[PDB]
């Protein structure tokens, strides 16, 4: 549907006319609905769960990662998550990198503090590192499942008028999805800008904004971690140890 | 005479937070510390834990010597208290947390801290990257890979129906806090400086990514 | 003795508790678990 | 030696106000509190009430344990003192009122307060709306309805003659204060926050309604 | 407590009188409505003794009898 | 004994109390409950 507007000035009978197409306003309104974005995120998570299900991966993720002996399931789960994220970024390639190897880490002695899934080149083939105890500690941590994070009127008006997926399981799925999303961002910088840039990014995540917004911000969908604005409680007080009398002329990351 | 049940519940919650085994963010007061210490003293099979946490009053008095059977028994006691894995590093986290809580002065507003003083080799992120780096390549991979993305409308509808009552914001909060706590515990255990500038810049990157 | 009565215990509980705690279950458990529990109940 | 009659009258008036059983607004002084407490002590059959109100001096000392016969006898004593229904919630209102009066400091101007600290579940208006809401629909209605407005001039004249000597302003004051006190007591008993913004906005709505 | 018909009639008549005061053309109030009397705090509204609701079939009016008794 | 006098007492107390306070159905009591209450009164 189209809406027409007419402007008339008091010096003549001239009328200048413009046509507005309502679809743009409808799209903005739909993008402003909380239920719409919630449905988008939940549909992404549901597609992830369905993708795991068709790969027999019905067992809870914590149970999958708790099995030390069976490495094939862990490798398949991580590879499938990487492929799902890759398809989300590029909705044209259904198969991930056709050949890559997996190594599972069970020791702190060879563990990376903060990047549980890491990628490296052995001069012959891609290799992916999986820190199994880190993922186990992530998924096994007790979750806050009774607290409320900030409509009562619609509830009042209403009052006057089969796979068993618990909340813990869904939170575990989302946790693994976000972790593999971080790993995939690192891997994307790797594959597209070299090992040097990948190891530069491992120590400074601020290069993501420059090496993603050039291509991803205008071609792919929205990232899962962008659904909410995350901040550290009392960040300024803790950061007060490292304060600079700064002069920022290349503040490329607000 | 004291109420064993209330003191046990307060101890359970405070230890859950102070062991980084839970993301439940409940404002803890001095009363909870008093209750947890009193319960630890009174219960016979938590005497080892009570002495362990009481030694933290003076920074110069460090952990009591325990033979392997004693450490195993204390681990079982902690597991029973939490009814949940739990190992020595959890006990180290608890010791550091309670030491910092005890040595802290009485104050009107909750003090926000980060995990520190757990587990000689004070390193940074890059040396760990290199070092552990090879220790990785040293290991041979287990699996070789050399993809169905089904859009079954009814199946996705049922999945959405199951997921619909879940408060997405709570799930995101739980996942993000879990990742943050795991990263912080790995940093502290590895004796590597945790640069919260980088971790906050991750979120800043996401925020800057969205608006373009 | 064919039955490892100790291992046969936990299993039972796990389900018995699990089932008592939550009517419905999921992939978390196996038919092996159900067999384990029932055999334990028979033996005890 | 004290005058039993004067002390009894002062106690009657002060308890009438402090039980919210009367809208009579008379400026009460410390002397009335002294008289009511002395009379409560001296009279043998008001000893239970005197001890009950005296326990309110310290906030940590709560209501004495009374068996059912004792509670019934105290209820009869309160009824006799007021010669008036009266039940346990009236005693709770009296206890809270006297506790707040006693713990208040000596001051030159009367302190205006609202009823609070009577009757675990700290709720708001909307959750109560929903909750009690169904408990309502749960009940089946008793009566089914499926109208004379006579203007008999002589009859209305006689009714006006009967009503004429009544000071309309006093009737309005009594009705409004009665509604306010019933609403406040229902809020406090239900452990729901009484939002006096809304109640005052009711009057503001009436005022804005009139001038249009 | 026993005789509910009188309470229902009184409340209905008062509502009809007020309705006629607002609209001096309709002498009969809503031709069909039901009444439920409340005697418990457990199902009482703190500040709105007379409440209205739709049971998807007919108007229903709630009367908090102890609240009105305490008022009067 | 056919009658579980304890459960019968519980149901009878529930309904009688419910009715001791109000004068309506309050539709979570079910005909059974009546039956339960009346049988209890008979037995006691």
């Amino acid at each position: 549907n189209k809406v027409r507007t007419v402007t008339e000035i008091v010096n003549s009978d001239e009328k200048i006319q413009k046509t507005y197409e309502l679809a743009e306003f409808d799209l903005k309104n739909l993008s402003s609905l909380e239920s719409y974005e919630t449905l988008k995120i939940k549909l992404a998570l549901s597609k992830y769960m369905a993708m795991l299900s068709t790969l027999e991966m019905t067992q809870p993720l914590l149970e999958i990662f708790r099995n030390k002996a069976d490495t094939r399931q862990i490798a398949a789960v991580v590879f499938s998550t990487l492929a799902f994220i890759h398809n989300r970024f590029h909705p044209l390639v259904t198969n991930f990198t056709n050949k890559m190897e997996f190594v599972v880490t069970e020791t702190n002695d060879t563990s990376i503090p903060g990047e549980p899934i890491l990628f490296t080149e052995n001069e012959g083939v891609l290799l992916c590192s999986v820190d199994r105890p880190s993922i186990v500690k992530m998924l096994s941590r007790e979750f806050d499942t009774e607290a409320l994070v900030n409509n009562c009127n619609v509830r009042i008006a209403k009052t006057f008028g089969d796979f068993s997926i618990t909340e813990v399981e869904a939170t575990q799925y989302l946790t693994l999805l976000l972790t593999v999303e971080h790993a995939y961002l690192h891997y994307y910088i790797f594959k597209n800008y070299g090992v040097f840039e990948y190891c530069k990014s491992l120590t400074d995540h601020s290069l993501f904004t420059n090496k993603l917004r050039s291509t991803m911000s205008t071609k792919t969908s929205n990232l899962l971690l962008s659904k909410f604005k995350f901040t550290i409680e009392d960040f300024d007080k803790i950061n007060s140890n490292s304060v600079t009398s700064g002069f920022n002329i290349y503040n490329f990351n607000k | 005479l004291i109420n064993m049940r209330r003191y046990r519940n307060a101890a359970r919650k405070l230890i859950h937070h102070y062991s980084l085994n839970s993301t439940s963010s409940t404002e803890y007061k001095i009363s909870d510390v008093v209750m947890t210490m009193i319960f630890l003293l009174r219960s016979e099979k938590y005497h080892s834990l009570f002495k362990l946490l009481e030694t933290t009053f003076d920074d110069y008095t460090c952990r009591p010597q325990m033979t392997q059977v004693q450490t195993d028994t204390l681990l079982d006691a902690v597991r029973s208290l939490l009814e949940m894995t739990i190992d020595l590093t959890t006990v180290d986290i608890m010791r550091s947390s309670f030491a910092r809580c005890f040595n802290s002065p009485i104050m009107r507003y909750a003090k926000i801290v980060l995990l520190q003083n757990v587990a000689d080799k004070r390193t940074t992120l890059e040396e760990l990257l290199i070092e552990r780096g090879e220790k990785i390549q040293m290991l041979q991979p287990q699996q070789y890979i050399n993809i169905p993305f089904c859009d079954d409308a009814e199946f996705l509808n049922r999945l959405l129906k199951h997921i619909d009552p879940y408060p997405l914001s709570r799930m995101y909060y739980n996942a993000a806090n879990t990742m943050f706590y795991t990263t912080m515990e790995n940093y502290a255990v590895s004796n590597c400086k945790f640069n919260i500038e980088d971790y906050n810049n991750i979120f800043k990157v996401m925020e800057n990514i969205r608006k373009h | 003795e064919l039955i490892n009565m100790r291992r046969y215990r936990n299993a039972a509980r796990k389900l018995i508790h699990h089932y008592s705690l939550n009517s419905t279950s999921s992939t978390e458990y196996k038919i092996s678990d159900v067999v384990m529990t029932m055999i334990f109940l028979l033996r005890s």
